[PDB]
RNA sequence: GUAGGAUAGUGGCCUACCAUGGUUUCAACGGGUAACGGGGAAUAAGGGUUCGAUUCCGGAGAGGGAGCCUGAGAAACGGCU
RNA sequence: GAAGAUGAUCAGAUACCGUCGUAGUCUUAACCAUAAACUAUGCCGACUAGGGAUCGGGUGGUGUUUUUUUAAUGACCCACUCGGCACCUUACGAGAAAUCAAAGUCUUUGGGUUCUGGGGGGAGUAUGGUCGCAAGGCUGAAACUUAAAGGAAUUGACGGAA
């Protein structure tokens, strides 16, 4: 059954960005996923998105520019301390230089740089780059 | 708990060295001891108006509690004046990053001002070895609904 | 096509599409006013109705219910909402 | 030789084995 | 999901299902079974002394056509009998019938090497005065 | 899809965008609910009295047109059934299937669907024993049951 | 609760007559044992009386039968043969 | 659980009378250990794998068991029976 | 038609072939619990590519057939759609390849979960337990031995293959 929808989310993006498509559609678009995307969009990895409200989950259309290698999700939500941020980035970022693991934190989603920047740290969502 | 045969035993059951003077009448009762256990542990009033002793009740009694305070889910009332709690947890496997169910199931003396059943979330209170594998007292009981007040029947 | 408008997709494709793969799902069946040749009064009859749908003054069968739409019998006239 | 009746081969061997244990049983 | 679980409270199930699997490795399952102690000659250890009962020679395996000039030893810490190869040229003329070797294993834990079958032990030294050093020339065997 | 089978279909109602509806419905809120307490003093199932309300009459959705469930509303006013209705609809399909077992004893696959409808029936009843809608220690025992059901 | 695993009726034979044997009479002790039910008055209460002889309780209606059962199968197929031949004749 | 005894003292530690409990697939109980536990050690991308009788800490033992004397402290063995 | 009988042939004495024929094949009551039980491809879920054909259901044609002056229902045609057994083209991708719309979305490695494998033999053997009336089924080693065993494809050779 579906477990995780924003692995769903993160997979359709990653398949509609692989064969090229400038946009997506998602369902069944949760806040985790709408933040993750606010992350993405900030960094600039996607352009405009926008939900789709019926009156049950929501759907989402992304608009891909063409700038994503790979978003994905770690699952399980890993525990994440703040001395072990950079094993994460280590294994699952292609450089030193760019790339941005998201973190679930008690002071909200957000990427690894500032979650850094915060001193805060927790749970693991996934990464974009 | 005023009732329910306080003297069941071949012994005479009092509190030690409390005396109830038969010469000078009294103005309460039959003179009660008891005391706040601590921690912000209230003393209930079936404890401080019961007539029960319970040499071992954290209240009435002539134990302290002191130490570890837990909480558990209560498994077993089938002793008298004992419970047995599960403390179940999660034990983190460093290889694997990641955790595992696991349980402990710790033996509790409850005192009769506590009425507890299978269900319940007791919070428990270290004191010295009650017997041979309790040391803890039932300090606090914390279910009030339970969700059984809707399940009986209807017409 | 590998560029599309999936906000505002054209009506024709969501009137091809499925009543739950459209864009915001909603239902493709309506609602009848039904008169008999014989009574005056006015029924609401659902399209897709499942019984044999009769009038409060009637004791005439409005509706027979099929595998999808029920087919409204008998030479009664209806409207649509 | 097909592992068919090697396997049969075995299971006669089987027999045998089990009546000289019972045998001296 | 790729076979195994994944969930972040899964890892006794993980644990336990690399505890079963984890013993069919060879090292693993010896080393767990303590076959070393059971079996193998030399019961863990390295080296063994033994008294030669019978100088052999044996048929090296096709297609390599040699005697291969080895003793039968009997073990003094087991009783146990192995075969043992009297590794070079000559050397079969300095041990004897009835003294004592050292023997070592012959390189492949266990796994009788090369063309030899069923030799997996080599004799170090004779009488204690070591076979290499008494064949180039540097010691003399001691009679008794 | 289909907890008990292989089929993956997707047959269900899709209701509409809007919760409050349909701008042509000119009854009122408590006439639609003294007829859906009239059905359930007919004695029928919520099911039956929304798809009565649905095609007889313009009720497209007792929750939107009313502000409560019609099941709700039953219990609202005293007509709720002792074990829940599509509970009772399984229990009456297993003592079918059990009645039929006892003259034909040869039925395996009638045996299997039996096996398959007790374990949708206590899947059922241990989420309404949890949910606290049955009494706790509620079973259904098998032998009971057609009385349970009549 | 159980007093025998497999014997059942048959542990009054104790280890004698062989197990064969004593399988093969168990399963018919407990035929003939068998409280049946009256196709004359619907209750389980027709026991054998002497095989042959399927006497109910109540209503003391008797029945011959088989010598373990009340129907044998052979009697059926001869009871559905006749059934099948009687609406053919008279039909 | 109650009461006593005993102890330096809690306690089924033991006794007397009651109750029928207590642990377990979250692996109890049993079997093996060529197992004393730990600080630690070897190998080092990261994670790990293996070792730790051994200089520090804690335990246990003085050929095997048991019992005790003296003493604050021992069930001591370069003390006794 | 196992077994068994018999007739021929064959170097040895092709067991193939011919004629019989017990058990069996069928059925009732009880057992067994295995198959190359195969799609050698666990189950749930999402996405990624074009196509036509078909099965079941649904929806729409001022379509054909029942031409009867604006001709019910079935059958058929066309277009959608959901679900299914599959199929064709391509290789985005995957793979050691054969090949695969899943065996893809995997070193750019994490959707959930169960089971299994760890070089070839020894060996599905020994022994123990348990199930069975038995046959056997489930569970299931070790000593020892060994440098390959194997998978896919290429060239050749060979075929009582074309
Ligand atoms: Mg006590
Ligand atoms: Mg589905
Ligand atoms: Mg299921
Ligand atoms: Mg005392
Ligand atoms: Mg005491
Ligand atoms: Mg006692
Ligand atoms: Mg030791
Ligand atoms: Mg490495
Ligand atoms: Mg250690
Ligand atoms: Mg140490
Ligand atoms: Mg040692
Ligand atoms: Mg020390
Ligand atoms: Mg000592
Ligand atoms: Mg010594
Ligand atoms: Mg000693
Ligand atoms: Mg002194
Ligand atoms: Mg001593
Ligand atoms: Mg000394
Ligand atoms: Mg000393
Ligand atoms: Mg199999
Ligand atoms: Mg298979
Ligand atoms: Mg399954
Ligand atoms: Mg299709
Ligand atoms: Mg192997
Ligand atoms: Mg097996
Ligand atoms: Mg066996
Ligand atoms: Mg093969
Ligand atoms: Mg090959």
């Amino acid at each position: 059954t579906r477990s995780s929808v924003l692995a769903d989310a993160l997979n359709a993006i990653n398949n509609a960005e692989k064969t090229g498509k400038r946009q997506v559609l998602i369902r069944p678009s949760s806040k985790v996923i709408i933040k993750f995307l606010q992350v993405m969009q900030k960094h600039g990895y996607i352009g405009e998105f926008e939900y789709i409200d019926d009156h049950r989950s929501g759907k989402i259309v992304v608009q891909l520019n063409g700038r994503l290698n790979k978003c994905g999700v770690i699952s399980p939500r890993f525990n994440v301390k703040i001395g072990d941020i950079e094993k994460w980035t280590a294994n699952l970022l292609p450089a030193r230089q760019f790339g941005y693991v998201i973190l679930t934190t008690s002071a909200g989603i957000m990427d690894h740089e500032e979650a850094r920047r915060k001193h805060v740290s927790g749970k693991i969502l996934g990464f974009v780059y | 708990s005023t009732e329910l045969t306080v003297q069941s035993e071949r012994a005479f059951q009092k509190q030690p060295h409390i005396f109830n003077n038969p010469k000078v009448k009294t103005s309460k009762r039959t003179k009660r001891w008891y005391k706040n256990a601590g921690l912000g542990f209230k003393t209930p009033k079936t404890a401080i108006e019961g007539s029960y002793i319970d040499k071992k009740c954290p209240f009435t009694g002539l134990v302290s509690i002191r130490g570890k305070i837990l909480t558990g889910t209560v498994v077993s009332t089938k002793m008298h004046r004992t419970i047995v709690i599960r403390r179940a947890y999660l034990h983190y496997i460093p290889k694997y990053n990641r955790y595992e169910k696991r349980h402990k199931n710790v033996p509790v003396h409850v005192s009769p001002a506590f009425r507890v059943q299978v269900g319940d979330i007791v919070t428990v209170g270290q004191c010295r070895p009650i017997s041979k594998t309790v040391r803890f007292n039932v300090v606090k009981v914390s279910a009030a609904a339970g969700k059984a007040n809707k399940q009986f029947a209807k017409f | 096509v590998l560029v599309q408008d999936l906000l505002h997709p054209t009506a024709a494709s969501e009137a091809r599409k499925h009543k739950l793969k459209t864009l915001v799902q909603g239902p493709r069946s309506y609602f009848l006013d039904v008169k008999c040749p014989g009574c005056l009064n006015i029924t609401t009859v659902f399209s897709h109705a499942q019984t044999a749908v009769t009038c409060e003054s009637c004791s005439t069968i409005l509706c027979t219910p099929t595998g999808g739409k029920a087919k409204l019998s008998e030479g009664t006239s209806f409207r649509r909402k | 030789m097909r592992a068919k009746w090697r396997k049969k081969r075995t299971r006669r061997l089987k027999r045998k084995r089990r009546k000289v244990r019972a045998r001296s049983k | 999901g790729k076979g195994k679980p994944r969930g972040l409270n899964s890892a006794r199930k993980l644990r336990v299902h690399r505890r079963n699997n984890r013993w069919a490795e060879n090292n693993y399952k010896k080393r767990l079974l303590g076959t070393a102690f059971k079996s193998s000659p030399f019961g863990g250890s390295s080296h063994a002394k033994g008294i030669v009962l019978e100088k052999l020679g044996i048929e090296s395996k096709q297609p390599n056509s040699a005697i291969r000039k080895c003793v039968r030893v009997q073990l003094i810490k087991n009783g146990k009998k192995v075969t043992a190869f009297v590794p070079n040229d000559g050397c079969l003329n300095f041990v004897d019938e009835n003294d004592e070797v050292l023997l070592a294993g012959f390189g492949r834990k266990g796994k009788a090497k090369g063309d030899i079958p069923g030799v997996r032990f080599k004799v170090v030294k004779v009488s204690g005065v070591s076979l290499l050093a008494l064949w180039k020339e540097k010691k003399e065997k001691p009679r008794s | 899809g289909r907890m008990h089978s292989a089929g993956k279909g997707i047959s269900s109602s899709a209701i509409p965008y809007s919760r409050n509806a349909p701008a042509w419905f000119k009854l009122s809120s408590e006439s639609v609910i003294e007829q859906i307490v009239k059905y359930a003093r007919k004695g029928l199932t919520p099911s039956q009295i929304g798809v009565l309300l649905r095609d007889a009459h313009g009720v497209t959705q007792a929750r939107v047109i009313t502000g409560n469930k019609i099941m709700r509303i039953l219990k609202s006013n005293g007509l709720a059934p002792e074990i829940p209705e599509d509970l009772y609809y399984l229990i009456k399909k297993a003592v079918s299937v059990r009645k039929h077992l006892e003259r034909n004893r040869k039925d395996k696959d009638a045996k299997f669907r039996l096996i398959l409808i007790e374990s949708r029936i206590h899947r059922l009843a241990r989420y309404y024993r949890t949910v606290a809608v049955l009494p706790p220690n509620w079973k259904y025992e098998s032998a009971t049951a057609s009385a349970l059901v009549n | 609760a159980k007093r025998t695993k497999k014997v059942g009726i048959t542990g009054k034979y104790g280890v004698r007559y062989g197990s064969s044997l004593r399988r093969q009479v168990k399963k018919l002790e407990i035929q003939q044992h068998a409280r049946y039910d009256c196709s004359f008055c619907g209750k389980k209460t027709v026991k054998r009386g002497a095989a042959g002889i399927w006497t109910c309780s109540c209503c003391k209606k008797t029945v011959a039968g088989g010598a373990y059962t009340v129907s044998t199968a052979a009697a059926a197929t001869v009871r559905s043969t006749i059934r099948r031949l009687r609406e053919m004749v008279e039909a």
